[PDB]
RNA sequence: GUUGGGCGUUGCGCCAAACUCUAAUUUAUUGAUUACAU
């Protein structure tokens, strides 16, 4: 109230050259900082049973620690790689995971009043589009850690990415066809993401429209069509080897086949 | 009369065909400041040619320079011009959203000075400063037909003397060029500036469509109006519903006066 | 030694001292090749004589550090690229606030560091007769102007210790230094060392000369032999040669060829005269190649055209 | 359009449905395309093709509400319908990356820019995943 | 272009005002200028300081909606 | 993608050669330089 008085503003505006008064103003700002620092230091000392709830959100977001708020103008403070910063400026996926886990943990600790392990309760949690804002590194880890932090909780969820839907056994993932329910084929618990995409989502690993994909298809058609060196295998090989590189497990195999075909026309000359 | 050599060079460039070469030719012959006597007819010709030569050009962002922004200390990127798609890929927490947030706060300024007279826009807030530093700066170069426009937007904490002053030399140029082209010809195509944030998840709802017929009539139909609430994300659907109603109403209101006219011709026959 | 000889020539220094001679400036605007208008304020035809005289007086006791080819006598734009020919990389700075923010407060202390003594009356004379007031009002802000005949040498003196220290730093890292007014170009042969040079120039531009001028964080450009490399108009070839560039190289030869056929108007004859004259200060060879291809009889018709 | 509760009607698989009740993965794209088309029509007056305008469109987190079957046909379809608009976008789905040249994708980590490896165009999704996201 | 150029008076020097609004494009043909009215408002603001109970003029308009 | 050479249906078309630190030169009635008229 004192520092925001209209009379003080009028006095400051009247005398711009107020270095003597500017010294007092900076002293007041230093007092501001000291008082705010003391008020915040009266906070970041101890905690309570909230520590168990806090441990739930440090596991899903590695590199996060020291979650408090600030008794200065209100904000929540995290520490990321020894860089203290506000929660309002975290990443979108980081905030999504933080809010989700914090809300579930709050619910679980309020339902269970007195327990040695409040965080493993019994209930139902439904998540829609779990892969909304998540990197593929977190997509193959979100569920195995979710079932571990929360043990006796059902987690019926919907997904839109192969990476998240290859950490669950094939008998517990449900596929909704045009009008009927179908079960996934065996081999999903630890299979390659390409296999999951090909036999669970009905999508080709190679985009069936690009020019390079069609060129590769024509090249694979020509190599096995008894003309392995009819100048067009040559043109397309010179293109694809330069594009993909000489070391990829799609053209190395086919070049090995071409070499075998080259060898096959050596002993047949005398025939 | 000894036309200056720079004037002759600009005339040669305009003869080859450029849009700025004739812009700085109808503002050199329309005032006494630039050093040549003002001729009105031969400045009007250059203005008309400058506006006519603007068609067929694409407006693209060429490069960008972040310094002490949200999470990047010093970043320099160059976007391809022969390619029409750039993709940012990275972990959640690296700063791909930061680059888009830096492309805006400059795209907002460009839209503001291309549509309105406000000459205002966004800026670097105190919470976006890199933790520990004092100064930040974002620089964007805008491209049009191979001729580039500079820009820089900066801030300094109010405890130290500012070491980076704002400058908007090229975007004022671009806005003036486009406004003059509109002035001479009301149907000159203008670039589109918009971003779609993740908040477009809840874009369509029954609440928006319920009162879409209760908005102002002059907010949707004019060239200079497809810029409001366009860089805020949240792809607008209420205004789209009003627009769709008006177009379907034009189809359902005309094409019946056409049928009535055909019936009138038959009756007159 | 300024006030003593001020009244010797044109003894009208008593007047024009109180009649704000810094205000005696005409402002016009020249068009750039691209976006931009360049304000230029030049003095009245009388003030330029006094400014040239005081430049000559100042030159008596000064020293200008090397590696700064900014308007020093007998040093064209070629020697700027001559130093940079042996390098592989370049980092082109471009300073902002082109001469329009160098206040007189930053010249007197620069001279004090230069170890030259100036009188208080002489200091007032320097502040009053060698600067420009934009506001055109009494007790205004004085800034150096792009266009005054006294701009180059003061612009050089205000940046002398910076140049010496940056040259000393560049010597230890095998980096070549050069500067034309504000076209600071850094070149090196080692790989991934230009970042250190940029950090050093940024931290030394904000320490001696202050936070007054800053690095334009828009035109900071990198280059190598992979792409085109230039140092102030001169093109450096991948074969370590200094040439103009293929476009200009073919333009000049096309014009001189059209001269022989006699299908060119007299307006462009002066154009070829200027271009051939200029193709002696950057590439001393090109005209010899034209002589080798077209002949001496072709070249010795434009240089002495009637 | 249906004027009783002032709502729109769209037909799929010979079934009439309202837009407000459609799938969440089909209304976001609908509104995005509608907004781009309307803004291009407004900004570009009477012409042979009003969707051939220029400008900057920043589609942030394109992977939202998309099955990994449309991600292989979203960028090229936007470029085919709108062939003169820059489309600086960001993504996390590795089935959007393998449709664009390697020289365009700009990897970001630890506050630094890294160029994509050679041959990021149409290839095996496992290889793009491994060599652009560092995920096994 | 469009411009309203009403001029006020306070028993003395004329205090002008131009209220203008032009479509983007033709922008140089009409601009607003609030110099005189800002000065007059500053005069009354200074008057309220030297004399707290200083007289002010009355400004009001009444459409047809007074009794409807 | 950028640089230097050659020919002439020469305000530049073609030919013949090369190079890749993640990364291209624009200001005059001003001052320095080449050149003609002095
Ligand atoms: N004041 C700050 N201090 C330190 N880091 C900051 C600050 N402000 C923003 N950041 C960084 O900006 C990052 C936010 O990432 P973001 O721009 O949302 O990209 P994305 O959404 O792709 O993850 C965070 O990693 C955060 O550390």
């Amino acid at each position: 109230k004192d520092l925001d008085n209209p009379l003080l503003k009028a006095l400051l505006a009247e005398n711009k050259n107020s270095e003597t008064t500017k010294k007092l103003l900076e002293d007041h700002q230093n007092s501001l900082k000291v008082l705010k620092e003391k008020l915040n230091s009266y906070y970041s000392v101890n905690s309570k049973t909230l520590h168990t709830v806090e441990d739930a959100m440090y596991s899903f977001l590695p590199g996060f620690s020291n979650l408090k708020l600030q008794r200065a103008p209100l904000d929540l403070i995290v520490d990321k790689n020894n860089v203290s910063l506000s929660v309002l400026q975290l990443s979108q996926g980081e905030k999504t995971i933080l809010a989700l886990i914090a809300d579930i943990a709050r619910r679980l600790t309020l339902l269970n009043p007195n327990s040695v392990n409040p965080l493993d309760g019994t209930g139902i949690v439904l998540i829609d589009e779990i892969d909304l804002h998540l990197h593929p590194s977190w997509q193959q880890n979100i569920i195995p850690r979710l079932e571990k932090t929360f043990k006796n909780i059902q987690f019926i969820v919907t997904t839109h990415s192969p990476q998240v839907c290859h950490t669950i056994d094939s008998q517990n993932i449900w596929l909704l066809k045009n009008g009927q329910k179908f079960k996934a084929p065996k081999g999903v618990r630890g299979a390659i993401s390409s296999w999951v995409l090909e036999n669970l989502f009905e999508v080709a690993q190679r985009p069936p429209e690009d020019k390079y994909t069609k060129l590769l298809q024509e090249y694979k058609n020509l190599v096995f069509s008894e003309k392995y060196a009819s100048e067009d295998a040559r043109k397309l090989g010179a293109t694809l080897s330069q594009h993909f590189g000489p070391d990829d497990e799609t053209l190395v195999e086919l070049k090995l086949e071409i070499e075998k075909r080259i060898w096959e026309d050596d002993f047949e000359k005398d025939q | 009369q000894n036309l200056p050599s720079r004037i002759t060079k600009l005339i040669k460039k305009s003869e080859s065909g450029d849009f700025a070469s004739s812009y700085q030719l109808y503002k050199v012959f329309g005032s006494k400041e630039y050093g040549v006597e003002p001729d009105e007819k031969m400045s009007d010709y250059f203005k008309e040619l400058s506006a006519k030569q603007l068609e067929g050009g694409q407006l693209r962002v060429a490069d960008i320079h972040l310094e002490n922004y949200k999470g990047f200390e010093s970043l320099i990127m160059d976007f391809s011009m022969k390619k029409n798609s750039t993709i940012l890929v990275g972990n959640n927490g690296c700063g791909k959203s930061t680059i888009l947030d830096a492309i805006q706060k400059g795209l907002t300024h460009l839209s503001s000075r291309l549509s309105t007279r406000s000459h205002n826009g966004d800026g670097i807030e105190k919470h976006e400063l890199r933790k520990g530093q004092n100064y930040a700066s974002i620089a964007i170069n805008y491209d049009y037909m191979g001729i580039r426009f500079p820009m820089i937007i900066a801030t300094t904490e109010p405890g130290y003397e500012d070491r980076a002053k704002s400058n908007y030399s090229g975007i004022n140029e671009l806005g003036s060029i486009f406004k003059t082209a509109h002035s001479i010809n009301p149907n000159v195509s203008f670039p589109l500036i918009a971003m779609y944030t993740v908040e477009r998840a809840n874009d369509v709802s029954t609440r928006d469509i319920e009162n879409s017929e209760e908005i102002k009539e002059a907010q949707i139909w004019d060239k200079f109006k497809a810029y409001n609430k366009s860089l805020t994300g949240k792809a607008d659907f209420k205004l789209f519903f009003r627009w769709f109603k008006e177009l379907i109403e034009i189809e359902n209101s005309d094409n019946a006066d056409i049928t009535a006219l055909r019936a009138e011709i038959r009756a007159k026959e | 030694d300024i006030e003593t000889t001020l009244q010797k020539a044109y003894p009208d220094f008593d007047v024009l001292l109180k009649s704000r001679p810094a205000t005696h400036y005409k402002v016009y605007k020249i068009p750039k090749r691209t976006i931009g208008y360049r304000i230029i304020a030049q003095p009245t035809p009388r003030v330029k004589a006094i400014q040239r005289d005081i430049i000559e007086i100042l030159k008596q006791h000064t020293h200008i550090h090397d590696a700064a080819t900014a308007y020093v006598d007998g040093k064209n734009i070629l020697d700027n690229a001559k130093i940079h020919q042996s390098s592989v990389y370049l980092l082109k700075l471009d300073l902002v606030n082109f001469f329009n923010k160098i206040t007189p407060e930053l010249l007197f202390k620069a001279l004090a560091r230069q170890k030259v003594d100036i009188s208080d009356t002489n200091k007032n004379l320097l502040k009053q007769f060698c600067f420009w007031n934009r506001t055109k009002r009494k007790n205004g802000a004085l800034v150096l102007s792009v266009g005054a005949p006294s701009s180059p040498f003061i612009s050089n003196i205000v940046m002398s210790s910076f140049d010496e220290e940056i040259s000393s730093f560049c010597k230890e890292n095998k980096i070549s230094y050069s500067r034309y007014a504000d076209d600071l170009t850094f070149s090196t042969n080692e790989r991934d060392v230009l970042g250190l040079a940029h950090q050093k120039v940024k931290t030394t531009l904000i320490r001696f000369f202050g936070t007054r001028i800053i690095i334009n964080n828009n035109k900071i450009v990198y280059s190598s032999k992979a792409h085109n490399r230039h140092v102030t108009g001169v093109t450096l070839t991948n074969n370590n040669k200094l040439s103009l560039g293929r476009e200009r190289k073919r333009y000049i030869t096309s014009l001189v060829f059209k001269f022989k056929e006699g299908k060119l108007s007299n307006v462009d004859i002066n154009h070829l005269r200027g271009l051939i004259g200029f193709a002696y200060n950057i590439e001393p060879a090109f005209i010899e190649r034209l002589e080798k291809k077209y002949g001496e009889s072709t070249i010795k018709s434009i240089k002495k055209y009637s």
